[PDB]
């Protein structure tokens, strides 16, 4: 079916404390396959999947040489931004860069991607006809001309629209037991009362991969998610993840209160009524 | 793989 | 500057049952700046043994990270997690509770 | 874009030399190639910022540094005929914007000689047009030699009536040694200039084969009883014969 | 060899297509580049490449297939101005050294229409002491011969574009110090037309 890869960067300045820490990690789906870590030991690229591993060194050292250049870059955005605002030394500020592509089922560009943020606001993005950018102020109206300059979006689009896809389709072969595997979830319904009153309903979505799911409760037809409590989709740890939905109810109507689930490893979706 | 021209703001 | 709280799940990976192998998880979210002091305890104590993922964040760029141990569920024994940020005022305790 | 200084360079074994290299537009990236016959261009040094420099696959007798973005020159400190090359200086942005290209020098022609005394002006002689050619094909082409140079590092040019040419013109792309089996084997090169034979033949006409020198500076020291080949230029004409 | 070029020489005649290949073996680089560099000379840029598939401006198309890693340069109707030696380069990254190949060396002949290849006596102006054999006119499948020893110094064959009647022609020149040489004696041990006039 559909896939994607992105990479997702983060610099973060330490006033009076040296250099920013730097982390950059990328995925192939919800699933992460390389790791940089500016306080870790390796001070290199470094494998998170094991279908990875088979990389060759010419791709661990290009790797972290080209991590090292994003470093950098990051480094002395954190100088430039924090005197576009003119903010003081004193303060620490973060940057962030997210870019990447999708593909659809026949394999194909789809959608590519690229977006800076400040302080975690919107800064500057690539539109979506990878030629034009967005700025968000006026200051990051001085970052559009300098890399309009610089020919950056033609530079993206090359990338995005050629190489990030050619290396997807690389690793989605090479990882296809675990990249092109799907995890439906494992279903199950709790009941817990509070003072015999009322009584709260749990559905419980456990053990899927990929992660979009969707929860929705349903007084029998009309669903009812203006009492629905929905936690995050949150990882289990082991690649897969977990999510759950919640009604409080009175006592009478949990046989007509139905909970749907909603996940491609499904054939059919699933009906959940309480018994 | 990443890209290979990430330049300044 | 954009300031948010943290979300927190504390959970296990497997279901819990007593004298069984398993693995603790806090999973903060929602958060920024990404500077954040996160602790497991049991029964008041810090556990060491403690494994974090690198640090990601989600399309509004708000950061997430998982934390996690090692551990083998009794029925005496109590965990929590404990959590603090900018915006708190004194940090966050949130216990383990199986049922969630 | 990229500048690069001097042009032409003789040294004898052991003397030091800073080659410069200059650049307009602020790129990060420079570097250093030496160029070679049999082996294309070599990176010698690089440097990825101001401040900040490291080596290439032939650093070895190279000397480089980098206080500002706009320099960074190459130091030789003690020559060896080894280091007779071209010498290419290369400018590209690295993380800073622009047009993400690199750009070269002009280049610097280095030759390196045992003894000094090896160097030597050329001899140059303008060798007038076929009579047999002029009746045959109303056409008439001068020739001229540069003869007995060391190194080989010449330009050459034509100056019909005090003016240069360049639509009659074909000169030798490369000089060609006169003696090929000694290293400090001297050079030779030729050119042509095909006018018409209804502008030979007119008698105010001035042709003149000019060719420039790179030899000795004022502040090399010459003790032969030759005359110190020093930079200069060496010329010969003929004026067109009435005829 | 990081990146491999096309052989060369290349001869194309004026009009023709000169066309250039190029392998790197880095499956990670992501920019292409074409150098042109005249001899004595420095590299000048000509074409960047940056996806798979064509790339035309003026009449240099450019192609790339990163699959079979795989860099090509075509020249459509080409020039006498157009010969020169064309390198290929390929990198990764910013940080990465762009890899240069050692180049392939392209000639463009000139169409000359109908050639009267002659060896032409030159005496000098002043007071030199030797004298030239020019050889002339001759054909663009001509190809003349090196040294004989250490005395007859034999030039290679150049082309002159006289924007004058449209003409080009090919030249070469032999000269020799001492004067037991002749013109005849000159191109002995050549490749030479059987119809060269030889005047004297």
């Amino acid at each position: 079916g559909s896939h994607s890869m992105r990479y997702f960067f983060t610099s973060v300045s330490r006033p009076g404390r040296g250099e920013p820490r730097f982390i950059a990690v990328g995925y192939v789906d919800d699933t992460q396959f390389v790791r940089f870590d500016s306080d870790a030991a390796s001070q290199r690229m470094e494998p998170r999947a094991p279908w990875i591993e088979q990389e060759g060194p010419e791709y661990w050292d290009g790797e972290t040489r080209k991590v090292k250049a994003h470093s950098q870059t990051h480094r002395v955005d954190l100088g430039t931004l924090r005197g576009y605002y003119n903010q003081s030394e004193a303060g620490s500020h973060t940057v962030q860069r997210m870019y990447g592509c999708d593909v659809g089922s026949d394999w194909r560009f789809l959608r590519g991607y690229h977006q800076y943020a400040y302080d975690g606001k919107d800064y500057i993005a690539l539109k979506e006809d990878l030629r034009s950018w967005t700025a968000a102020d006026m200051a990051a109206q001085t970052t559009k001309h300098k890399w309009e300059a610089a020919h950056v979006a033609e530079q993206l689009r090359a990338y995005l629209e050629g190489t990030c896809v050619e290396w997807l389709r690389r690793y989605l072969e090479n990882g296809k037991e675990t990249l092109q595997r799907t995890d439906a979830p494992k279903t199950h319904m709790t009941h817990h009362a509070v003072s015999d009153h009322e009584a709260t309903l749990r559905c419980w979505a456990l053990s899927f991969y990929p992660a979009e799911i969707t929860l929705t409760w349903q007084r029998d037809g009309e669903d009812q998610t203006q009492d629905t409590e929905l936690v995050e989709t949150r990882p289990a740890g082991d690649g897969t993840f977990q999510k759950w939905a919640a009604v409080v109810v009175p006592s009478g109507q949990e046989q007509r209160y139905t909970c749907h689930v909603q996940h491609e490893g499904l054939p059919k979706p699933l009906t959940l009524r309480w018994e | 793989l990443l890209f290979g021209k990430p330049v300044y703001v | 500057m954009i300031q948010r709280t943290p979300k927190i799940q504390v959970y296990s990976r497997h279901p819990a049952e007593n004298g069984k192998s398993n693995f603790l998880n806090c999973y903060v979210s929602g958060f920024h700046p990404s500077d954040i002091e996160v602790d497991l305890l049991k029964n008041g104590e810090r556990i060491e043994k403690v494994e974090h993922s690198d640090l990601s964040f989600s399309k509004d760029w708000s950061f997430y990270l998982l934390y996690y141990t090692e551990f083998t569920p009794t029925e005496k024994d109590e965990y929590a997690c404990r959590v603090n940020h900018v915006t708190l005022s004194q940090p966050k305790i949130v216990k383990w509770d199986r049922d969630m | 874009g990229v500048t690069q200084t001097p042009k032409f360079q003789v040294l004898k074994t052991g003397q030091s030399m800073t080659l410069q290299c200059a650049q307009d537009m602020n790129h990060e990236y420079m570097s250093w190639y030496r160029q070679d016959p049999g082996m294309g261009l070599r990176l010698i040094h690089y440097s990825v910022g101001a401040g900040i420099t490291d080596q290439g696959e032939v650093p070895n007798g190279y000397n480089v540094s980098r206080s500002t973005t706009e320099d960074f020159p190459l130091r030789l400190l003690s020559a060896a005929p080894s280091q007779t090359s071209v010498y290419f200086c290369a400018s590209r942005p690295g993380l800073a914007g622009g047009r993400p290209e690199q750009y070269f020098g002009p280049g610097t022609r280095l030759t390196v000689t045992e003894d000094l005394k090896n160097v030597f002006p050329p001899e140059v002689a303008v060798f007038e047009p076929s009579e047999a050619e002029i009746s045959h094909t109303q056409k008439a082409t001068l020739v001229c030699l540069a003869t007995g140079f060391y190194p080989d590092h010449v330009e050459l040019s034509w100056w019909v009536n005090g003016k240069e040419v360049h639509s009659g013109v074909s000169t030798d792309p490369q000089p060609l040694k006169e003696q090929p089996a000694l290293n400090d084997s001297r050079y030779a090169l030729s050119s042509r200039l095909r006018v018409s034979a209804t502008f030979w033949q007119n008698p105010r006409n001035h042709f003149r084969c000019q060719v420039q020198f790179y030899g000795l500076s004022e502040n090399d020291e010459w003790t032969q009883d030759r005359a110190k080949p020093v930079t200069q230029i060496v010329s010969a004409e003929a004026w067109g014969r009435a005829d | 060899k990081e990146v491999e070029q096309n052989s060369g020489p290349l001869s194309v005649p004026e009009g023709a297509i000169a066309s250039l290949n190029c392998t790197y073996s880095d499956r990670g680089s992501q920019s292409f580049f074409w150098y042109r560099q005249y001899s004595g000379k420095s590299p000048e840029l000509i074409m960047s490449i940056y996806s798979n598939g064509d790339k035309e401006d003026g009449r240099f198309t450019a192609q790339l297939n990163k699959a079979s890693q795989y860099v090509s340069l075509l020249i459509r109707d080409s020039q006498p101005s157009d010969s020169a030696t064309y390198l290929c380069a390929v990198t990764t990254d910013s940080w990465g050294k762009l890899q240069f190949g050692a180049g392939t060396q392209v000639v463009v002949t000139p169409d000359i229409q109908n050639p009267d290849p002659a060896v032409y006596q030159l005496r000098d102006s002043k007071s030199s002491d030797k004298s030239v054999c020019l050889f002339t006119d001759f054909d663009s499948q001509t190809n003349v011969s090196q040294s004989k020893d250490s005395d007859v110094y034999i030039t290679d064959k150049t082309v002159l574009d006289m924007r004058s009647m449209d003409f080009k022609s090919n030249s070469a020149v032999a000269w020799s110090n001492k004067s037991d040489f002749a013109c005849a004696n000159a191109f002995n041990n050549s490749i030479i037309p059987e119809d060269t006039f030889f005047p004297s």
